[PDB]
RNA sequence: GUCUACGGCCAUACCACCCUGAACGCGCCCGAUCUCGUCUGAUCUCGGAAGCUAAGCAGGGUCGGGCCUGGUUAGUACUUGGAUGGGAGACCGCCUGGGAAUACCGGGUGCUGUAGGCUU
RNA sequence: CAAGCGUUCAUAGCGACGUCGCUUUUUGAUCCUUCGAUGUCGGCUCUUCCUAUCAUUGUGAAGCAGAAUUCACCAAGCGUUG
RNA sequence: ACAGAAACCUCCCGUGGAGCAGAAGGGCAAAAGCUCGCUUGAUCUUGAUUUUCAGUACGAAUACAGACCGUGAAAGCGGGG
RNA sequence: UUUAUCCGGUAAAGCGAAUGAUUAGAGGUCUUGGGGCCGAAACGAUCUCAACCUAUUCUCAAACUUUAAAUGGGUAAGAAGCCCGGCUCGCUGGCGUGAGCCGGGCGUGGAAUGGAGUGCCUAGUGGGCCACUUUUGGUAAGCAGAACUGGCGCUGCGGGAUGAACCGAACGCCGGGUUAAGGCGCCCGAUGCCGACGCUCAUCAGACCCCAGAAAAGGUGUUGGUUGAUAUAGACAGCAGGACGGUGGCCAUGGAAGUCGGAAUCCGCUAAGGAGUGUGUAACAACUCACCUGCCGAAUCAACUAGCCCUGAAAAUGGAUGGCG
């Protein structure tokens, strides 16, 4: 049997990367979250205070409270099978922004712009994407030279 | 004394190799990794020549002890005690352990058979992949048919199958060998002894300077 | 008298025959969770919103006419 | 020189039963609704659909369709989903009834959407249920192992129409 | 791979247009195989081993047979080969006396497995090439090689033994 | 072109040495009355403005070490799936896809934010 | 495989350092079978079978002159006691 | 100067190769290390959440809020380590 | 599954990057030593070995890591969404934040599939076993213990002779057709192909995933290659002549004039003779072999490599490619 100590097996995880063990760049907590926003938990070694449980590390969640130097958070858990919609409170240092989320709010701005204008047209334009098609029949042109001719090379021996 | 290698012969576990968390491991029985003239210089001993495994298993600390003396023996004799130099390049580092024996005396009354089936260190062992060199020995280009013949015979000391192949490098560096003479006037290589110093076109001038002087 | 010690053999079979469900989510999800601090202020903001009820509903009225009329200048 | 089009539309056949079958694997099956062993469902070629042939290419058996292949198909082993039924499409009234909506409004017009895959496939190669075909008349070369290496799985790029006479 | 009758069917291929290169190169390979669909896959096989271009990164441009130039002359095939016995990897050159290059390969398939047991996913055919009635080797192929040429059929063996399964007379082997 | 004050990303900014810095500043620098601190006005605190770019700093320089990026190594090592493939076995080949790391070669060497100067 | 022993000579006979196997007449490991019980040591008697041959038939080897003796082959026919 | 491989003093180099009560593992440099001065946030009080998990306790922990304070020019930090 | 986007420390790699091991030389009185040898002694000379380190090099790590995959885990892909207008606050603040409210203004936002949501009672079970891959003990096990999926238990059918678990495929009762995995001399349905192309002869032949049998090592048995040789200036093989002189050469004498052994060690006659391959002889001789000739007329020789068959290969009621063959 292996031991339930809450910080097992991390002696990898929230190690400080590489030429980082130190003082912690000020931006990281100088951006602001509001309730809502969404979020990717990553643990990091050299805060210890208000650390999450490696189980959300590397999960993404949504933002309800935010305390003075802390951040509630409601990310999803799975527990042989059902899934469980839980909240943790994690302080800044353990937190980013994830543009998962802002892909699209830039396929939207561009997308609610695009249907505005064409409007007064009334041409109907593909807002929807749409996976990369087949290649569609073109033509290669060789000019002057013939292809390269290519032949298995003959196996030795290298060692 | 020691099981046959029959039961080492697979690389079954994770190498184990001597540490703080292995401890009172019997001393490896190959000591002596290289014999003949280790005196010698790359410029008077171009042949490669190597003896190359072909399957991905063990050798014993004692088979890499007897392959190495019966080329010895082959060796200073059609070349010299100075016509040659021979390499071991299979230091036996894993170390290979034992279930101690399950030892009983008369008959029996009790062994407790498998609890704490963890055994003690009885040897060591070297771990080879394919295509991998096990020995190589450098002569003169004379004496090419020597090389094959010494290590035709240190085969005879070690499980599975090995070829045998003569390099396209000089001696025992890492350069083509139709190159050397080439690379040396002109001084894109210097000889150190044995081995030769690759020296670029990166350093400081006056690292040249001293070169081409 | 040995027996086997563990093992998630075919569980996972088992917890998805049901078909494992992502918590079902509303709108209006509960405050509880959120600093006293905010709610001790905002049961504040949403008790005497009625008190200032007839600046909305007679600025209501002004932009409802102020855009019934941009409607109909439209027309 | 010419590279001709990619091609659109592929026509998917499955090989292999169903038992001793992977978890993805049979998702995937049951959306291109390859469910019973041995029928065959039009899939519009796409970087999606192309990538989820990739993963299920040891059970099935798919290919371009050439358009005698696709009559073939349609008119002898042709059934549409009408108020979730398979229902032999024997009048025309029966498309009409179901994809008037879109343009398509007889046999014929079915045949359009679905060999120039055109904007109403998702409907059209919808409201037709999953033919189902007979045995191939004359033995497969390998279930087990891929075209390529002389079986009979995976893509065959045209070679699909062979296998669709004998399978007819 | 597998047989049947082998064809040769040739295969010209580019690795398809990035930005930073906008005209790759173009390279014909002489593959050679039962049909289209595995000829354009031992393409693949062979490209994928001599430049860094993967059937995603790349297209097939040109696949179409070539078919013998002279079909009913004989020729002297010499091809040279490479394979993988049990061992190691070898290199080989082989004769064949064949009147068409695809059907020499067929031969020469038909023998690396009668003669080393090696199947056709162990096999590489370099290069074949026709040659003259000098430059050839091998005695097997160089005996025919000659104008008066003469053989009886000794030991004229009845197939039809089971056209009358019960006959008077005993066969005859002589003709 | 550049600096000073406060910075962001934290080596393309570091380190080693070499050369050059107009004017503003930054500094070295000159004192211990008061404030303050020491075994010591060495550091810190304070009052200064006689000197000098000697150094920090700035700016460059080095077939410089480092880092940052490309190429090669290499479609190699490894691997998702697949077979009534090979092999006594170790292992190995092929099909369907993904695809690294050194040594070895190149290129680069701090970008900027706000507020104020100087070159009027 | 072969470093050596064998006056000389690797291999008549042997054979180190190594390495590949067979065997179930040793002991172990294991716990699949039997706990509504398969009588759990030897000896006596009796049959049959194996050959990894001690003798005898036929042979090849010897550092086999004879005698004696080791080594090996076809061989389990018949012996192997008080 | 006595003074030696080791006392004490001084300069130079020193990315951590020391130290952080203990096992290891992480984390740490005008710090979390060492030296001083001031102290009792190791105090009083509701809930919320994390950790083992049945998603029960206990233990341990994380964010808050309400009091009383300690400290510091102060921002802050502190309800044991 | 795509499209974005974070997470990761395993395989691999590396150790001229840290930590830990570790070989070799070159370089260094680095330091220093402990022995020496030449020195009274001397960083003097020459060594030596130790330890360090300056460029190097051989080989490693599950409890090491610069790097760093594949498979894989999160989210996101809109109406509960955007965009305006306005109210409320005991929180927050130079103003604003922020949240909460009211009021209006605007629709298919990647592919493919399918009707979804939710509440009550509740039986049986809580000995498991096997296989691919991964993997821990163990030498190994039809052994013990995990992962991932699949099965068997719960389940028959075709196939594997037989058989839980392998291969195909999942069973309402039937007629026709057609297949899969397998097959098709006879048992026994199907080759009673004028089937292709080869390989091999076994005094122990060989004959199909699980699976039920063999290894290193050999074998001019035969068949392919690979490479290197030799040759009409006439080889190879065969049959004929010489195989000597300077020379009891030198060491070794116990005998080695060529020959138990070794340092060696080249010329003359040259055509060619090695200061010798061996036979042996106490040593020679005598013989022979390299080397070179005489005769013959064109292909020959050597080392490797792999296919098949042979050797290696020994067990007990008679005997099992299922049998016949
Ligand atoms: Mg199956
Ligand atoms: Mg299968
Ligand atoms: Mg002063
Ligand atoms: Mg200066
Ligand atoms: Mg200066
Ligand atoms: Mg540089
Ligand atoms: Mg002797
Ligand atoms: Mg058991
Ligand atoms: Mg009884
Ligand atoms: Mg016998
Ligand atoms: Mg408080
Ligand atoms: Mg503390
Ligand atoms: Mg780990
Ligand atoms: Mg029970």
């Amino acid at each position: 049997t292996n031991t339930k100590g809450k910080r097992r097996g991390t002696r990898y995880m929230f190690s400080r990367p590489f030429r980082k063990h130190g003082v912690v760049p000020l931006a990281t907590y100088m951006r602001i979250y509001k309730k809502g926003d969404i979020v990717d938990i990553k643990g990091m070694g050299t805060v210890q205070k208000g650390m999450p449980h490696k189980c959300y590390h590397g999960k993404t969640g949504r933002v309800y409270n935010v305390t003075q130097h802390a951040v509630g958070i409601v990310v999803n858990k799975q527990v042989k099978g059902k899934i469980l919609a839980k909240r943790i409170n994690v302080r800044i240092e353990h937190i980013k922004h994830s543009k998962s989320r802002d892909s699209f709010l830039k396929r939207v701005k561009e997308n609610d712009q695009k249907k505005k204008e064409a409007k007064e047209k009334g041409t109907w334009v593909q807002l929807k994407r749409q996976p990369a098609p087949p290649r569609e029949a073109h033509f290669v042109r060789t000019n002057g030279k013939e292809p390269e001719l290519l032949e298995p090379i003959p196996y030795e021996f290298m060692a | 004394g020691r099981r046959p290698a029959r039961c080492y012969r697979y690389c079954k576990n994770k190498p184990y190799p001597k540490s703080r968390f292995c401890r009172g491991v019997p001393d490896a029985k190959i000591r002596i990794f290289d014999l003949g003239r280790k005196k010698a210089k790359v410029d008077e001993f171009p042949l490669g020549g190597h003896m190359v495994s072909d399957e991905y298993e063990q050798l014993s600390s004692e088979a890499l002890e007897a392959a190495r003396i019966c080329a010895n023996k082959y060796m200073v004799k059609s070349c010299g005690r100075d016509g040659f130099h021979m390499r071991v390049r299979l230091h036996p580092f894993h170390v290979i352990r034992i279930n101690k024996m399950l030892s009983c005396a008369g008959a029996d009354r009790l062994q407790t058979g498998m609890r704490g089936a963890f055994g003690k260190p009885q040897g060591t062992v070297a771990r080879v992949h394919i295509g991998q060199v096990i020995m190589s020995i450098r002569t003169k280009l004379q004496n090419e048919e020597h090389v094959i013949e010494a290590l035709r015979r240190a085969k005879f000391k070690f499980p599975g199958r090995q070829k045998i192949h003569i390099s396209k490098k000089w001696g025992f560096t890492k350069f083509n060998a139709d190159e050397f003479e080439n690379m040396v006037a002109k001084k894109c290589l210097i000889p150190d002894g044995c081995g030769v110093k690759y020296v670029p076109n990166h350093g400081p001038l006056d690292k040249w300077r001293v070169l081409h002087s | 008298a040995k027996s086997k010690n563990h093992t998630t053999h075919n569980q996972s079979r088992k917890w998805h025959r049901n078909g494992i469900k992502k918590p079902r989510s509303q709108r209006y999800e509960s405050l509880k969770g959120v600093d006293p601090k905010f709610l001790r202020n905002m049961r504040f903001a949403k008790k005497h919103n009625k008190k200032g009820l007839k600046k909305m509903q007679a600025n209501n009225a002004k932009a409802m006419s102020a855009r019934a009329e941009a409607i109909k200048a439209l027309v | 020189f010419y590279v001709p089009a990619e091609p659109k539309l592929a026509f998917v056949i499955r090989i292999r039963g169903i038992n001793g079958v992977s978890p993805k694997v049979r998702k995937v099956l049951q959306l291109l609704r390859l469910r019973q062993i041995f029928n065959g469902t039009f899939v519009k070629l796409n970087k999606a659909s192309i990538n989820m042939l990739r993963i299920v290419e040891p059970y099935i058996a798919w290919g371009y369709p050439n358009l005698k292949s696709v009559n073939e198909l349609i008119y002898k082993r042709g059934y549409g989903k009408i108020n979730k039924k398979r229902i032999a499409l024997t009048d025309n009234a029966l498309i009409a009834r179901s994809l008037g909506k879109y343009g398509i409004i007889c046999m014929e017009d079915l045949i359009h959407e679905i060999y120039t895959v055109g904007k109403r496939f998702k409907e059209a190669n919808n409201f037709l249920w999953p033919f189902k075909l007979s045995s191939p008349r004359g033995g497969m070369k390998k279930k087990t192992t891929h075209f390529v290496e002389g079986g009979d799985a995976g893509n065959r790029e045209d070679q699909i129409n062979r296998l669709i006479r004998r399978m007819n | 791979k597998a047989s049947g009758t082998l064809r040769e069917y040739k295969v010209v291929g580019r690795c398809l247009p990035t930005p930073k290169c906008r005209t790759p190169p173009l390279y014909r390979m002489r593959i050679f195989a039962p049909n289209h669909v595995v000829a354009k896959s031992r393409f693949w096989y062979f490209v994928s081993q001599l430049k860094k271009m993967k059937k995603s990164s790349g297209e097939i441009v040109y696949c179409g047979q070539v078919f013998e130039k002279s079909p009913l002359r004989v020729k002297n095939f010499g091809i040279w080969l490479r394979y993988d016995s049990r061992s190691g990897t070898h290199n080989m050159y082989r004769e064949y006396r064949d009147l068409t290059t695809a059907g020499a390969v067929t031969q020469c398939y038909r023998d690396m497995g009668a003669r080393h047991r090696a199947r056709a996913h162990s096999i590489q055919i370099m290069k074949v090439e026709e040659i003259a009635a000098s430059k050839c080797r091998r005695p097997a192929v160089k005996q025919f090689h000659d104008s008066k040429i003469k053989f009886p059929l000794p030991h004229r063996v009845l197939r039809r033994q089971h056209k009358p399964r019960f006959t008077t007379k005993r066969p005859n082997t002589f003709f």
